[PDB]
């Protein structure tokens, strides 16, 4: 700075605390949104067996694919609602099913008894349920980016969607039902918001200045591939 | 001393003040906390000079400009898997001279009109020397890089070369263009070998990132006015202590055009960029039968 | 009252949170606990217990279900035939689901450390030959041949004056701990493939039976580990118990 | 593993805090579902009375199975609902009824002044109701397995459902009512959660490899006896 | 100490970390946790050499390959109840040399299509010995025992007996097959008494379990190349210091050939197993006129 | 029960409290953390790399959008002409999107501190010349000419001998913190403007080319901070993700 | 608000749950205890009669 | 779960209740204050110009 | 490709004017004779 | 000569 200008003594009292990670990540944002219909063909059951990926919406997608890697904590918050806002008086079962554990098939599966999967019971006049989620990955961070394939052998074109599909991400499953043997009576939307805790990441990569279009996939519209910011009619001018 | 130390930051060097109610110390609040690696330092910046005084690895030597051209990557020197972060109870080969060895992989040619390649590895070295034999012998795989992508050309030749290193560098594909067709890259894209393959589109780095921010990663430039070649020391960057080399690629180098090749008719047309890398601190375990992928 | 605020998370119930939960009962202490021999305070104990291996899971027929324990092994050309291939995966689904360590195994996603296979030879005392039990990191194929199973991790196990062999699988993997390997993408976890080949062949004299069998029992080892209780997979009750 | 291949030295910090029984078992599943209908009739009447027995659901009957003896106390969760999932709002009674203690035999039974008995009080919209229940057997530890009969004397085929019937097993019966003298207007189902804290298991036993048919009872379909694990077509082929 | 001391791991040797805002410790959290038993061990692994050097006991005494070839159940070997352990205030009999002898069974004969036998404890000995008597006219009864199971073949038949003791070994049924029938074995099934029992489908041990994991309970093979015997010495496993001999069984020995006999025509078709058992520490109380059941 | 009494504010779901929660895995210890290179600590971090500024942001087509990198630098008439001309502010949308500066930008309202641009010459060794980069203080317009550029804070920069110079824009505002300079009032919050003029010319002798480019490389200083995490709108998806 | 969370169990009524209530009178002091023959402290003395 | 009891007065927005509350944003500091003249800590010193 | 398996030196011509090129000694035999067409080919240092 | 390879220790006791 000095090399530039002749400057002046600033004491800087500047605080750098709000662009740590924890400062960055720590806020909790729709990662999935799972919709519980009573006519729609979606989750005509009454349950709904939702993967857990949090890149299948663009904010929180690009906040963590700005780094390779990201080791965390998360505080899980499932905001369940009717679709038109509503807050009905409908007890649902959540539960985390983690990878191996059965996926429940129906509303009245066996697999809802939860006597190893951790479930969680609540009612939508509650308030939203939170829990905190440990580090899942087998390995040591998360990848949002795997330059590679999992399993061995050749990779045709039928396979091809193998490519960047690292099974230390995909992490089980987050089932949700209506508590009953019969249907229940209201359309319900339970929305996911994870909220990063003990936060650590250590490939920065380059920004999405594209959009997104399918989640776990860096894919760009070939087409409609626009410029990562705005345009200039000249470079002599503003 | 009553919770179980089982929060995603244990183990690191920052003390964190935290609010807990639960047994779990992931259950706690975020709370508070209680030369630079990304900006490509230089040997000298690192004080790795006496590393680099003359980079002889093997049996192999290259010539360049010392520790002030020589980029380690984030910082870090590739090393040996320490005790406590390697997994596998085998113990792992150290060949340490013919494996750790320069290695010139291919002569792309600078266009007036190139856009660019990139290398994934150690894809580029699975079938390729000692290296490429311990590859694909053993399971798991983990190593350093020494990248000297070399690019010669006369001082009245202009441009400059982004010569980067991307981690974990995931192709995407244009999705049929319109951005609904789900396409995925195929075996020859994600895992082009030595030959490398061409960028089709180089400013999104064929991923949707902007290659602007590409020097956030590991890089160096070849303009040509100033330096000739580019010399990258990549560590063993990867969530895992040791990796498969055949179905998993740590990095991709990325040898990009971002101001072009240009000359007057009557000097040399012909301007190539040499790859030449090699692998540091190669470490390979669980050994069985060779396969290619 | 002291000024309080619900989080996120008032009135759910999550099934693995350990609270505190309102007594039924005020002062009422339970039996005095005697000691009982046996007890169990961690389930890598029971993982660590060598249970028998169902390598030859070819039969379904219920007459036929007690030949799953053992394996054949017989005289033969002496050109180093294959005499038994698993996976060494102990939570997939087939060899290993018979043992301790494979149902435990249903119940944890993540597993690490090393597996303890031990074949015992069940022939003649007059019966000898050695085998190549050859484990295969992952990324090799079935091998076709011994010469490519001896290129691995293998024992030579003369069976006819040892009458068991252990082949350590070691923990060979790319990352900390294996998931469970499974048919598709999960494969990236497969612990590899263990084969049994004829090292010189299966011999016995005048009077001593043709066939012999290997009872291969299957454990692990004190570095093995178990992460994020799941769910078992291994068996599905898919009817209500009445 | 060092009398094998030649080893590199691993420092493996991997826990095994996870693998203890108090993370195993300390997990809430479903051991008890209790149906209160309005026109069915299973309980017509309001109320039920429900012998404790967890061996009635297949995933916490094969968890606890795994041993033949088991200490712990017990954390019971009791979500009921509406059998399509609503949260009505009504109230019920759950009650423990120990054995000896008089089973209530109507809704508006006297059993249900509950004096001595401990009972719970709540509505379906609050959270559902959470108890510790201590180690209740007159035994040093539960018996899943019971290789005998509980009386002495000649033992027919009429009195053979007696084999396996360990009484520091039975341990009363959980009475659920809705609080009136008037049938209630909704349909009630409780959902019965146990999950096991401070657990001691003693001798662990092969696991279940066969469906489970009937509660407190290894019986097995003899003609359906299925394998313990997947087939494979050849054993040189995978 | 401002709490009821009331949970179910009070007297055990764990430290527990706990939660707690109530009166009772029950209501807890599960809380933190603030040779080997379980792999049948030997009599050398487990240091009892010394009560091993010679199997006499009583009256009784067997021959056998010593330390290594005595498989301690559960790493435990037989004892008196102590004196916290038992509940009831009648002092018990001790005959110690009438009912601390090695009891022989039956001739069961081991066939190349056998599917294997069981044997309830003590209801093999309810109706046999002082020991039977002691057992008929006493309420309580709590004994070790000392299972000798000896199979002699010549050193050209093979075959494998995987000689078990399932504690709590709970008879189960086919149920009528279909599953649908809540059928339940009777006595002769239950308490086959000193004859045992032929097992109907050994690979679910007539239970639902499979015999697979029956290593995990003490163990021991008779492969006939290796040894002729197994020795098996099993402690009193019980939820209670004392119990009935008549109506309950502490285990069941499993003796199951899991590789079958073979040998070819010539040879003694006839191969025995034989069931020699002691009981180890043997006491009785609740002493009343005799009954069988 | 102890007297308590619920404030306003409970049953709320802050999206940013920083609260406890219960946890769904008792005893559940992760992955031990083994060393990967490059942790990033705090985003500032990435805010101090340099990165391409766009500074000839003119072309929007795909065949051409690799020239946004870099802009032309060619023979003039020796008059002082202007080549290339942008705003200092990295939050604004234009030029300084496509650098990690200007995007982690859009995610912070408030910014301070000085600004690195650096302007790497790509032209030949024979290339010589000087070049004029001055920053114009706010208030100031788009200068006519270099004269009136050269009254604000500018480089002289001889691309011939050095072929990187770093224009260090310095932290000059009326306030500590500097908002999201925007077209209308927003506008009080700009951080002047960065205009490139011929010092001399762009000389070259017969076999040299007769334009060069010049890549823009902007960061930011060590003095550097950010304030009030917010959503960027650098970039807008408005489709759903499939 | 000090942050907390409600576990299942909460607006339950166990009748056995040994629990702090709300006083209906502030400072009432009962009628002093005055020595009654007989005291019983234990149901097993009654059990030993 | 710790034995609470509600009493009157809970989920009352008293507008003058000076209460904890929660923070929207985890670990931001404000903008450092620097000295400005004129500087009011009590309204009475209003009252006596 | 099939070269660069071998020792090798990488040599940037432009920068630098000289390189040497050392050969190793890399044999089976404490000393070589003089390699010979035939036979005597047993004793080649190998291929530059 | 190890400014070329990377190179073991061998005492050339070879004589001039
Ligand atoms: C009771 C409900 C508990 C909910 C448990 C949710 C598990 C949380 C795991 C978060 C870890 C990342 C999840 C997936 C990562 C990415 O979206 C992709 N798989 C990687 O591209
Ligand atoms: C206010 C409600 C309190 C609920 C009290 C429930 C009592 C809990 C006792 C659990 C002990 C095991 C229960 C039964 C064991 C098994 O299912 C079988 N009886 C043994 O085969």
């Amino acid at each position: 700075d000095e090399s530039m200008i002749e400057t002046r003594c600033v004491l800087n009292s500047h605080s750098t605390a709000e662009t740590t990670l924890d400062s960055f990540f720590s806020r909790a944002g729709l990662v999935g949104e799972i919709d519980l219909p009573l006519e729609g063909t979606t989750n005509p059951n009454g349950y709904a067996n939702w993967d857990i990926d949090i890149t299948g919406y663009a904010q929180m997608r690009r906040k963590v694919e700005l780094f390779t890697y990201m080791r965390f904590d998360a505080e899980f918050t499932f905001v369940a609602c009717t679709p038109t806002g509503q807050v009905v008086p409908q007890l649902l079962q959540y539960m985390f099913v983690p990878p191996g554990a059965p996926k429940p098939e129906s509303r009245e599966s066996l697999a809802w008894q939860t006597a190893t999967n951790p479930s969680v019971f609540v009612k939508l006049t509650d308030p939203p349920a939170q829990v905190s989620v440990p580090f899942m990955s087998p390995a040591s961070a998360y990848q949002w980016f795997y330059d590679g394939y999992p399993t061995f052998g050749e990779h045709k074109q039928e396979k091809d969607l193998e490519y960047g599909a690292c099974p230390n991400n995909m992490m089980g499953t987050f089932s949700v039902r209506t508590v009953g043997s019969s249907k229940s009576k209201y359309a319900l939307v339970v929305r996911i918001y994870m909220r990063m805790k003990h936060v650590r990441a250590w490939i920065p990569r380059p920004m999405r200045n594209q959009n997104y279009l399918f989640k776990a996939n860096p894919n760009y519209a070939g087409d409609s591939i626009k410029p990562t910011g705005t345009s200039r009619n000249a470079i002599t001018t503003l | 001393s009553h919770e179980n130390s089982n929060s995603a930051t244990e183990g690191s060097t920052i003390n964190y003040t935290t609010i807990n109610y639960y047994k779990d110390s992931y259950a706690a609040t975020a709370g508070k906390q209680s030369a630079a690696p990304l900006k490509s330092p230089s040997a000298e910046a690192c004080g790795y000079s006496d590393r680099v005084a003359q980079l002889t690895i093997g049996n192999s030597t290259i010539t360049t400009q010392a520790a002030a051209n020589i980029i380690v990557g984030y910082g870090e020197w590739p090393s040996y898997c320490s005790d406590d972060d390697a997994t596998a109870v085998d113990k792992p080969t150290r060949p340490d001279v013919s494996v750790n060895r320069f290695y010139t992989l291919d002569t792309k040619l600078w266009e007036k009109s190139s856009k660019g390649w990139y290398w994934k590895f150690p894809d580029v070295l699975t079938e390729t020397g000692v290296f490429g034999q311990n590859a694909q012998f053993h399971y798991l795989y983990r190593s350093g890089f020494c990248i000297h992508v070399q690019c010669n050309a006369s001082k009245f030749h202009q441009g400059a070369l982004l010569v980067a290193i991307l981690p974990e560098y995931v192709i995407g594909t244009v999705a049929g263009g319109t951005g609904t067709e789900d396409s995925h890259p195929p075996y020859i894209q994600t895992q082009p070998g030595a030959d490398g393959f061409e960028l089709q589109h180089p400013y999104v780095l064929d991923a949707g990132i902007p290659i602007s921010q590409l020097t956030v990663c590991p890089h160096q430039w070849i303009n040509l006015r100033t330096n000739n070649c580019a010399t990258i020391i990549v560590p063993y960057m990867n969530t895992l202590p040791f990796d498969s080399a055949l179905n998993h690629c740590n990095f991709g180098l990325l040898v990009v055009p971002i101001s072009p090749l240009d000359f007057d008719q009557g000097a040399t047309p012909v301007i190539p960029i040499t790859i030449t890398l090699a692998p540091m601190c190669s470490e390979f375990a669980g050994l069985r039968q060779a396969v290619t992928q | 009252g002291f000024p309080t605020e619900l989080k996120p998370g008032t009135n759910q119930f999550l099934t693995t949170d350990d609270g505190v939960s309102a007594p039924i009962l005020p002062n009422f202490h339970p039996t005095p606990c005697i000691h009982i021999p046996g007890e169990v305070r961690n389930l890598l104990e029971l993982c660590q217990v060598e249970t028998i291996l169902e390598v030859n899971n070819v039969p379904t027929n219920a007459t036929s279900l007690m030949e799953r324990l053992r394996f054949p092994v017989s005289a033969q050309a002496g050109k180093g035939e294959l005499c038994a291939v698993f996976r060494a995966d102990p939570g997939r689904d087939g060899p290993w689901q018979s043992t301790m360590l494979g149902q435990l195994c249903g119940y944890y996603t993540q597993w690490s450390g090393s597996l303890e296979v031990t074949f015992m030879f069940t022939g003649s005392f007059m019966a000898t030959g050695k085998m190549l039990i050859a484990y295969t990191p992952p990324g090799g194929p079935l091998p076709k041949d011994r010469a490519t199973a001896m290129l691995g991790t293998h024992v030579i196990w003369d069976f006819g004056l040892q009458s068991s062999v252990t082949l350590v699988i070691p923990w060979i993997s790319n990352t900390h701990y294996r998931a469970h390997a499974r048919d598709g993408v999960f494969d990236y976890y497969t612990t590899g493939l263990v084969s049994i080949w004829y090292q010189t062949n299966y011999v016995v004299p005048i009077g001593a039976p043709n066939t012999a069998y290997i009872i291969a029992l299957a454990a692990a080892q004190k570095n093995f580990t178990m992460k994020l209780c799941k769910d078992t997979s291994h068996i599905l009750q898919t009817a209500s118990i009445q």
